[PDB]
RNA sequence: GUUUUCGGAACUGAGGCCAUGAUUAAGAGGGACGGCCGGGGGCAUUCGUAUUGCGCCGCUAGAGGUGAAAUUCUUGGACCGGCGCAAGACGGACCAGAGCGAAAGCAUUUGCCAAGAAUGUUUUCAUUAAUCAAGAACGAAAGUCGGAGGUUCGAAGACGAUCAGAUACCGUCGUAGUUCCGACCAUAAACGAUGCCGACUGGCGAUGCGGCGGCGUUAUUCCCAUGACCCGCCGGGCAGCUUCCGGGAAACCAAAGUCUUUGGGUUCCGGGGGGAGUAUGGUUGCAAAGCUGAAACUUAAAGGAAUUGACGGAAGGGCACCACC
RNA sequence: UAAAGUUGCUGCAGUUAAAAAGCUCGUAGUUGGAUCUUGGGAGCGGCCGUCCCCUGCUCGGCGCCGGCCCGAAGCGUUUACUUUGAAAAAA
């Protein structure tokens, strides 16, 4: 069934973004799914996001622009040291000027080169560009 | 059509939807205040109600279940009410 | 211990008659000499007395029965017909 | 039918006061305290007529069985077989209401 | 997407948004437990008890009534059944399925029913297992099962 | 000597108190219940012509079968017409790009037995799930073992033709078999040549089951309510059409798409062509055979899709006395 | 060894080119829904950036009039993960 939940989400509104929506429906919603969704907001890459928070697992609803590239996955979570980053980088985005790899670590969700101010590292979730 | 305002849909079409593929999953099923004129008394029973209902006093059967929404016995009297 | 692998009841006969002539003895072997359930008490003593006849050591009734098997499947087909007829020749 | 007799049975081996047994039964018609009797269709035919007489007196039912002896006792959720049957308090079961 | 079948269907309940009690119920939390209590002693498994509420009665949940669930509540006073009521119900069918596969050993079929039977027998005793509410050397068997109905 | 004030340790008794302790009920699953639905399954039962045989009756010399004949039947009366009886198969037309079933597969009526999807649900349980080495059930036809039965058909064989030859196609007979019961066997182009679960991504008209709503029409009859139609909607079911979604070597594909912008989960499995699914060893089987399964050697191609030609004892048009009539 | 994305973890293919078990059940294996702490404040620059904090319970000195501050020791679900450190033979 449903394994990985962000997965499902992230192709979801990939395929939206594809054909070239303008809002798009997410089914869950998890802690995860809008640390992630955040993370695009800051940068600039979907519009408003709202969620709906129902007596279960909640629904997104999306803004979308026509600026996302490509918003795919990486499964599963991989330990991602400092010393390699740049070799998940150098195999994973576009360029060395946009793109991002979003990780999770114990500071929190945030991109790849946040991660590099404060020095630490995690798993990895996925990554857009 | 790509522009389409999910976060308010209008009520013609949302009663459409699935119970569970709506936007707020909620039922299709209700309550009413039924009486028999076999009877006085207000009871209140199922619109799905899958099981047979007599009134007090053994008057007259209330209602019959079926596949779907229970058969209401005709020449009764109902009101759907609502939480 | 599993004593034998497929030869059962039969291997009193060690390897004499040949295997098909052991192999379908067998079945018959078997049931000639297992105790059924008495249709009359529910006990399973029902135990074969002679060749046709068997016999309940719980009531001690004897049932006239198969020659192998307490009841011969062409017997079983036949009460089931002859309950079918007596019931439609006077209604 | 019979799943409400067999649900039923059920309920009185866990709540109601049953007597198992032929010689116990017959010490209970004889009392009075018999509310209703049970008899398995392969019991013994003096038997059956036994009992049949003895309730007639007593003025206790007589719920002659289908099945036979053996799953009577499963029917009573026992593992031995019963040939007779009698229910002194029905406790909170409906097996005499019908 | 069902486990011992092909179907993939989709048709089951949908609670309503609000959890808070009906407004046209004047039942109370207490007399709601005692009419639980009347349909446990005669006898009826949790979920036909959820029926017969909703329909004569009417209450919406007696989750939402009363602050626990019927099994909680018949296992608080005692009133519960030994054995859950999803593996009874399965034994009930698969008991069911023997005795007819007694008298049709040709019935070749109802011999790979059992088997899906069996399968979702032996899933939910290690389920039932890790939940502690069976204890772990209960084990299926099949020619005993048919005392407990 | 002695108990305690004393620190430490253990145990029993009364309590006071906690905002006194249980997240939600998955467009995850099991289960219950409701009215259904269905060539799903088993047991029994019933019916229908037909076929073949037999009997009687009628009238008669041919009948069969073939491209053409013959083998074969026939005045001992064949074939054909009538009336019956008997036997074993079979379940036409209705029958569909309809349903059902895990797949193989499943169609006279009726009864029984147990099972099931889907829908409906403000019922219950509360993550119980997905995929699965090993292992287990079922698995067409053929083949095998016992019985029972053996109409039609028909491997083998026998003949009659055809033919240069035909131990082949055609024809006449005809054994095992085809049928049932009980045991084996476990393979099929078992094909949708397409793992399963999940999500997402165009519309369109139909169809099947269930549910909801709606003018009217038509049955019950005496209306409501249930049927039959009609107009929509929802669920999932077999499918089709449609297109620059997208992909693909292309044929084609709403999945074979969401694939260098490569990562949802998970089994099985392929590595140029032969040698070869062979040898061998193991192993299952009554056997036939199945499962597992090499190498030596040899070879520069083998193959997929598509285009143009030529070719066809392929089709449809047309034409020539170096073609025919 | 690279070429070899012709061993494919990164990164192959399995409708017809080699290729999904006939089908289902199933144990190891593998993989598993959502759900339990955020925000407010003080410091400064041109609404934002950065520091800071929501730790508890014996022994000695900037001292003060039992109580306050401060330095020092220990305990306060555990692994995976991550960063820091140590420890790490030369060649």
């Amino acid at each position: 069934v449903r394994m990985n939940v962000l997965a499902d989400a992230l192709k979801s509104i990939n395929n939206a973004e594809k054909r070239g929506k303008r809002q798009v429906l997410i089914r869950p919603c998890s802690k995860v799914i809008v640390r992630f969704l955040t993370v695009m907001m800051k940068h600039g890459y979907i519009g408003e996001f709202e969620i709906i928070d129902d007596h279960r697992a909640g629904k997104i609803v999306v803004n979308l622009t026509g600026r996302l590239n490509k918003c795919g996955v990486i499964s599963p979570r991989f330990d991602v040291q400092l010393k390699d980053l740049e070799k998940w980088q150098n195999n994973l985005l576009p360029s060395r000027q946009f793109g991002f790899i979003v990780l999770t670590t114990s500071a929190g969700i945030m991109d790849h080169e946040e991660a590099r101010r404060k020095h630490t590292g995690g798993k990895i979730l996925g990554f857009f560009f | 059509p790509l522009a389409k305002d999910l976060l308010h849909p209008s009520p013609e079409e949302e009663k459409r939807k699935h119970k569970k593929k709506r936007l707020v999953q909620s039922p299709n099923s209700y309550f009413m205040d039924v009486k028999c004129p076999g009877c006085y008394k207000i009871t209140t029973v199922f619109s799905h109600a899958q099981t047979v209902v007599l009134c007090v006093g053994c008057s007259t059967v209330l209602c019959q279940p079926t596949g779907g929404k229970a058969r209401l016995t005709e020449g009764c009297s109902f009101r759907r009410k609502q939480h | 211990a599993k004593r034998t692998k497929k030869v059962g009841i039969v291997g009193k006969y060690g390897t004499r008659y040949g295997a098909s002539l052991r192999k379908m003895v067998k079945k018959i072997e078997i049931s000639q000499h297992a105790k059924y359930t008495c249709s009359f008490c529910g006990k399973t003593k029902m135990k074969r007395r002679a060749v046709g006849i068997w016999h309940c050591g719980s009531c001690m009734k004897t049932v006239a029965g198969g020659a192998w098997t307490y009841n011969t499947t062409s017997a079983v087909t036949v009460k089931s017909a002859i309950r079918r007829l007596k019931e439609l020749k006077d209604q | 039918s019979l799943e409400s007799i067999n649900s039923r049975l059920q309920l009185v081996m866990k709540s109601g006061k049953y007597v198992l047994g032929y010689k116990q039964s017959l010490k209970m018609i004889r009392q009075g305290k018999a509310k209703l009797v049970i008899l398995a269709n392969n019991c013994p035919a003096l038997r059956k007529s036994e009992i049949e007489y003895y309730a007639m007196l007593a003025k206790t039912g007589v719920h002659h069985y289908s099945g036979n002896n053996i799953e009577l006792g499963t029917a009573c959720g026992k593992y031995y077989r019963v040939c007779t049957l009698s229910i002194i308090d029905p406790g909170d079961s409906d097996i005499i209401r019908s | 997407g069902r486990m011992h079948a092909p179907g993939k269907g989709l048709s089951q309940s949908a609670l309503p948004y609000r959890r808070s009690v009906p407004t046209w119920l004047k039942l109370t939390s207490d007399d709601v437990k005692e009419q639980i209590y009347k349909l446990a002693k005669k006898g009826l498994t949790p979920s036909q008890i959820g029926v017969i509420l909703r329909d004569s009665h009417g209450v919406a949940q007696v989750r939402f009534v009363t602050g626990n669930k019927i099994l909680r509540i018949l296992k608080s006073k005692g009133l519960a059944p030994d054995l859950p009521e999803d593996l009874y119900h399965l034994i009930k069918k698969a008991v069911a399925v023997r005795k007819h596969l007694e008298r049709n050993r040709k019935d070749k079929d109802a011999k790979f029913r059992l088997i899906l039977i069996e399968s979702r027998i032996h899933r939910l005793a290690r389920y039932y297992k890790t939940k502690r509410v069976l204890p772990p050397n209960w084990k299926y068997e099949s020619s005993t099962a048919s005392a407990l109905v």
